[PDB]
């Protein structure tokens, strides 16, 4: 994605800032700064606010605490960080999903992840490290 | 004899620490996680409170690395949750704090590795 | 309950009588330390930092706390008086050689991480 | 993949913001004119003209500070990579797009059927608690 | 017990468990606890209240007359409610003997001054304000007597940075001695040396 | 002018919210058969006030309570909203 | 075997050596860069393997208890050599 | 951008501020204001020297350790200023002799040296130069000092074409000639003065050296208000409790200070000039053993 864009702007891994992310059980939990974002790298939200504030449509939000609190008021459920329990509506999902008949297709369900060959590089992160690419040589050829 | 004021403890302005380093610091109170590669737990006994990480670069000379911040070193025990919490409010922090997690009961039995029909037969010892 | 010993001060109406000789002690005071010391700033610049050094504690509603405060002032005037410091320690209260450090959002994300 | 990729980490980084040169090519600069430059292009169009696309790496910080900043344009068009259904519920109803079960209650579970997926390599300690409960609950699996 | 081990005495640990039976009867107002170590060194825990009293008698007691302050310091436990720890260790010539008192208090509460039992507290008094923040009423004057003029916070407290938080240096453009936010070349390695499997069964703490 | 989204935060086990719960369960469906394309997003408060959220045209948001709300007054509250009157 | 930089600066046996772009460079104008001329791999690479008889042979070092702290090499292996942890000598089975 | 000067910390006396500065002539009245202040932010600095290593000693302590180098070099020879600004990224040109010399005349000075710095930075790659010269500069001047710094002017602006020239008026400061000569003799109402403090000057260059936007332009550094050399002069001698340089020093005071209204100033690198009144009483206080003098706007 990046020789294609015409600005660049350079932001922080998952171990470089205090970050929320959601599993696939809906449970919310928050990341710690480990270490700095190298050279120029700044916090995402952070170069979100400052570009904002630049272009006039400055963010109410100014510290973590504060989008914390918008993200509070957009969704109830990402400031919690061990809840998992939810409400059960599978009854109305249910029900509005009948509506369209869209047909299945005549053809296999493959998944990407056929052979372990193929789970090793998966996103930007493991396509930049040398020990999965050793792990991948490895599985594909042995000695 | 005695004052019987009623309102929060707040020595803030008699610690001597730095504006910058009061309001702008969070704290986290936690018991720390064991290490995976030892099966000891001795070292999840007690509460800890720690300060958040901040910069660190290296030296242009000798390539060391150098912090700007004084907190960051520092590492306080406390018995309990409750008194963790206190201190860190009387001294006007904002802290975040996780309850501990204990591994839950587990039911180990020797005759289950030589079962007669089920599955929790062990392959080899 | 919450019955605690006191100090100095049983209520907050001696706390501020203190915390008035204090500032009427300093005030007093400036232009005699500003002269001996042959200080660079003037009378009114001494007076000034004072004046904000008292108001840097104004939301104190601890009588403890306060005359705790009031405390260390008269041990800081004591200090000032007996010419135990020199113009370096005076001078320290107006950090005339450190760098003005931002406020804005946009500086403080320009200069590096720091919030 | 999470314990030995983290090597990735230490190569191929985003370290100053870049923009476009006279001759094409990507070239360092600062923060201001990186970000001058983008709110200018923002201020210039408004509405369905301007567009974003979430990752697979990124945060609730600053997927909510991108939804503002686009908010406060007038558009909607904010879109992720992977795809779901949004015929129905959609993403109105939490419980439609969940592991409701939880990893914890997989272990209560004594019948599972997988449908198209291959939870070795797309969730391994998910498969790790499956093959746990089959061994030692006698669950059944159907794929 | 092999020669690898110290010896232990058992007359004097009778002894001292003997007169700390003693002062606690005598004192019943002020005494909350008393303790005798496993290498002959006996400890009196007392309230804030009975500083002036206690010492009082133990220095002027026919049986006591612990004449001599060998040392007075504070310990800070920032898990306790009542932070500051103050300690007393008093020595008799009479009795060939020492004993110690130790005594509670907080930030904010004060203790009253025993330069009147003792003259040799005084200084020590002022190095405990000087260090831990602990006020003493009643001092002949109390201030400053280690750190720098105008040093902000109590170094000695467990919450101060190893460091500090200004470091000095020279500058040319005011010709002065300068005081600057503190920066350090090489960051002070900190280093989890404790470990776990607990080595002193004897120490061991109840679940709760 | 123009309604974006809409939000309506509940709180499961909360009473100030029982006929606000009561709402979904009996006729949320039929509103979305009404709005095929407005999303009316429904998350899970803990002990706060029930809410809904309005967005508008350019980030406009408006809060209205739903504490102690019988189904009709929350589905009233709800037809004032999307109505456009105020 | 000390190497040079396309610069013209001596090779560490580490490998450091500044580019042609580092400003850090100006700290050897009017000095010289201490570099060691001796390197261990290259005088380690050229010690004769040695021939035993056995299948578990003990290393200290040389020299007893001025050396390094004794170890025990397998050469059940006769694809290569049995290398020493500490020394780096190392050890081989007669073969044929 | 050659990741070795990228900022870091938070601007102190061990952080990395990314300049990497050559200060030639850094050892004069001028010179150590600008070492200091560009090694308290944690700035590498090059020192340029021809004196004896002894007469540098001052500027040791003002940076961290390995932060300043010194350096043997001398104007007549481009292999040292070749050696000396090879890496840098900034180059400041402070070198001035106020008389004449059997070695260097002003000529050789102002012109050929500062030409020769200018022309091998160019060729070195150096980025930001920065040039200094008087403000009366003007190439009709009857003074040779103001005539070869115009001319000097000109041949820094042919060479490098993004240099920044700046142009001081009269630095007064602790160390400066301004003061201590006329406090020194124990004329006028027809001259006027207008005296600039030298931390001020320090501070502009520093924003300058940091400002982007001034790459070609030229700068006027003056204070805030003027005044007539008589009542001045008045000034200086009531401030040191007194009751009241060949020839080209003379006729240099004698010249009344120009108004270049045009060229932006020391407000346009976010400075407010320090008037004269609060730093002459530091200045003068050694002099020893209150009635401002009236200004001209
Ligand atoms: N009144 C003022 O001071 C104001 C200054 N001027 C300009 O500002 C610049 C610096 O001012 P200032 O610092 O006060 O002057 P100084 O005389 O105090 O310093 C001159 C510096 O340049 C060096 N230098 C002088 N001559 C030579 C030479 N022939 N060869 C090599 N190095 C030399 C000196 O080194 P060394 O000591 O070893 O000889 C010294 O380091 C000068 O260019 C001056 O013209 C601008 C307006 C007035
Ligand atoms: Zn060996």
């Amino acid at each position: 994605g990046a020789p294609m864009a015409d600005v660049i702007l350079p932001g922080a891994a998952y171990t470089e800032k205090s970050a929320t992310y959601v599993n696939t059980e809906g449970r919310a939990q928050q990341t710690k700064v480990a270490v700095t974002p190298p050279g120029l790298a700044r916090e995402d939200w952070k170069i979100i606010r400052a570009l904002s504030e630049i272009a006039g449509m400055t963010l109410p939000y100014d510290t973590l605490d504060q989008v914390r609190s918008r993200l509070e008021e957009v969704s109830p459920n990402l400031v919690r960080y061990d809840d998992v329990e939810g409400a059960n509506y599978f009854q109305q999902a249910n029900e509005l999903s009948k509506l369209v008949n869209q047909q299945l297709l005549a053809d296999p369900l493959v998944p990407p992840q056929l052979t372990i060959k193929d789970f090793y590089m998966t996103d930007s992160i493991s396509r930049a490290s040398q020990t999965m690419a050793k792990c991948v040589k490895a599985v594909t050829e042995g000695i | 004899q005695l004052i019987a004021v009623d309102e929060k403890l707040d020595i803030t302005t008699l610690t001597g620490v730095p504006e910058e380093h009061i309001k702008t610091r969070k704290v986290r109170i936690f018991v720390p996680a064991r290490n995976n590669m030892q099966s000891g737990v001795n070292n999840t006994k007690k509460w800890k409170m720690e300060f958040d990480t901040r910069e660190r670069w290296e030296n242009p000379l000798m390539g060391w690395s150098s912090t700007a911040d004084p907190l960051s070193n520092l590492v306080l025990t406390f018995s309990t949750k409750e008194d963790a919490v206190a201190f860190a409010e009387k001294n006007g922090w904002s802290f975040d704090v996780e309850e501990r997690k204990v591994p839950k009961p587990k039911s180990k039995s020797y005759g289950a590795n030589f079962s007669w029909n089920k599955r929790t037969r062990v392959s080899t010892k | 309950g919450t019955s605690v010993k006191p100090i100095f001060s049983r209520d907050m109406n001696e706390a501020k009588r203190r915390v008035r000789e204090l500032y009427r002690a300093w005030y007093r005071e400036v232009p005699n330390t500003v002269h001996l010391f042959q200080l660079d700033i003037s009378v009114k610049q001494g007076r000034d930092k004072v004046r904000e050094m008292f108001m840097k504690n104004a939301h104190v509603t601890d009588p403890r706390v306060v005359d705790l405060l009031v405390i260390k002032g008269k041990m800081e005037l004591e200090e000032t008086i007996n010419v135990w410091k020199q113009r370096t320690h005076i001078m320290r209260f107006f950090h005339e050689t450190e760098a003005p450090r931002p406020t804005d959002f946009l500086s403080k994300f320009y200069v590096g991480h720091d919030p | 993949k999470t314990r030995f990729a983290y090597d990735g980490l230490k190569r191929q980084r985003l370290t100053q913001p870049m923009i476009r040169n006279e001759k094409g090519l990507l070239t360092y600069t600062t923060w201001e004119d990186a970000l001058s430059r983008v709110a200018g292009m923002l201020q210039s169009f408004q509405g369905n003209d301007v567009a974003a696309i979430a990752g697979g790496l990124v945060d609730a910080e600053a997927l909510v500070a991108l939804k503002d900043l686009l908010n406060r344009v007038d558009s909607d068009s904010l879109c992720t990579e992977e795809v779901f259904p949004t015929a129905g519920a959609g993403t109105d109803l939490r419980s439609n797009y969940l592991l409701n079960t939880t990893i914890a209650g997989v272990e209560e579970a004594d019948v599972i059927l997988l449908v198209g997926t291959n939870p070795r390599f797309e969730a391994p300690l998910f498969n790790a608690r499956i093959r746990k409960s089959w061994l030692h609950n006698d669950l059944k699996v159907a794929l | 017990t092999r020669p690898t081990i110290r010896p232990r005495n058992d007359v004097v640990h009778k002894q001292l468990s003997a007169f700390g039976q003693y002062v606690a009867e005598i004192l019943p107002k002020y005494v909350q606890q008393v303790q005798v170590s496993c290498f002959n060194e006996l400890e009196i825990f007392i309230h804030p209240d009975g500083v002036i009293p206690v010492l009082t008698f133990l220095r002027d007691h026919t049986n006591a007359q612990f004449k001599s302050l060998a040392d007075l310091t504070a310990v800070d436990v920032p898990t306790r409610q009542n932070r500051f720890e103050i300690v007393y260790n008093l020595l008799s010539l009479r009795f060939n003997s020492r004993i110690r008192v130790k005594t509670y208090t907080d930030e904010l509460t004060p203790i009253e001054s025993s330069v009147t039992v003792y003259k040799a507290a005084n200084w020590y008094e002022r190095e405990i304000w000087d260090m831990f923040g602990v006020f003493f009423a009643n001092h002949p004057d109390l201030r400053r007597i280690l750190t720098d003029y105008g040093f902000e916070g109590h170094p000695f407290r467990k919450d101060f940075p190893l460091s500090g938080y200004v470091e000095l240096r020279y500058d040319d453009e005011v010709k002065r001695v300068v005081a600057e936010p503190v920066e350090l070349a090489q960051e002070f390695r900190k280093f989890d040396l404790n470990s776990p499997w607990e080595a002193f069964p004897a120490y061991r703490q109840p679940p709760e | 002018l123009g309604l974006r989204e809409i939000r309506i935060h509940l709180c499961q086990r909360s009473p100030g919210s029982q006929g606000v719960r009561d709402f979904i369960e009996k006729r949320y469906v039929e509103l979305k058969k009404a709005n095929p394309d407005l999303p009316i997003l429904i998350r899970e408060c803990s002990d706060v006030q029930p809410k809904l959220w309005a967005r508008y045209a350019f980030g406009q948001e408006k809060n209205v309570s739903l504490n102690n709300f019988s189904a009709d007054q929350v589905t009233r509250t709800l037809e004032n909203v999307l109505s456009g009157k105020a | 075997g000390v190497r040079t930089s396309p610069t013209g600066e001596k090779v560490t046996h580490t490998g450091q050596a500044y580019d042609d772009g580092d400003y850090r460079r100006v700290r050897f104008s009017d000095r010289q860069k201490e570099v060691n001329e001796n390197f261990a791999i290259d005088l380690i690479a050229e010690q004769p393997v040695s021939e035993v008889g056995s299948r578990v042979i003990s290393c200290d070092g040389g020299g007893g208890a001025l050396g390094h702290p004794r170890v025990y090499i397998n050469l059940d292996k006769e694809t290569k050599t049995g290398t020493c942890g500490y020394c780096g000598l190392q050890f081989r089975q007669p073969h044929h | 951008l050659h990741h070795a000067l990228i900022p870091h910390g938070k601007g102190g006396r061990s952080s990395v501020s990314g300049i990497v500065a050559t200060v030639f002539g850094a050892t004069g009245f001028l010179g150590r204001y600008v070492v200091n202040h560009l090694g308290r932010m944690g700035s590498q600095v090059i020192v340029p020297y021809r004196c004896e290593p002894y007469d540098t000693m001052h500027l040791r302590p003002m940076g961290d350790l390995g932060q300043i180098i010194f350096m043997e070099w001398n104007g007549k020879d481009k292999d040292s200023i070749r050696k000396v600004v090879e890496h840098s990224n900034v180059v400041i040109n402070l070198v001035g002799r106020e008389w004449e010399t059997k070695n260097f005349d002003f000529e050789d000075v102002f012109v050929k040296i500062p030409h020769a710095i200018a022309q091998v930075s160019k060729e070195a790659g150096v980025e930001k130069l920065i040039h200094i010269s008087h403000l009366n500069a003007d190439i009709k001047s009857p003074s040779r000092y103001l005539r070869s710094k115009a001319v000097g002017e000109k041949e820094v602006r042919a060479a490098f074409p993004e240099a920044t020239i700046i142009k001081p008026s009269d630095i007064f400061g602790r160390e400066d000639r301004f003061l201590n000569y006329f406090a020194s003799m124990r004329l006028g109402k027809e001259t006027v003065k207008q005296p600039v403090y030298i931390v001020d000057v320090s501070k502009g260059i520093i924003n300058a050296i940091k400002d982007p936007d001034a790459k070609g332009k030229t700068f006027a550094f003056v204070g805030p208000n003027r005044y007539l050399l008589f009542d001045l002069v008045q000034y200086i001698f009531a401030v040191a409790y007194r009751p009241f340089t060949t020839r080209d020093k003379v006729e240099r005071v004698h010249m009344s200070d120009m108004t270049l209204p045009h060229l932006p100033g020391l407000e346009d690198l976010g400075i407010q000039a320090t008037p004269l009144e609060l730093k002459a009483i530091e200045v003068l206080r050694r002099h020893r053993t209150v009635k401002p003098a009236k200004t001209v706007n």
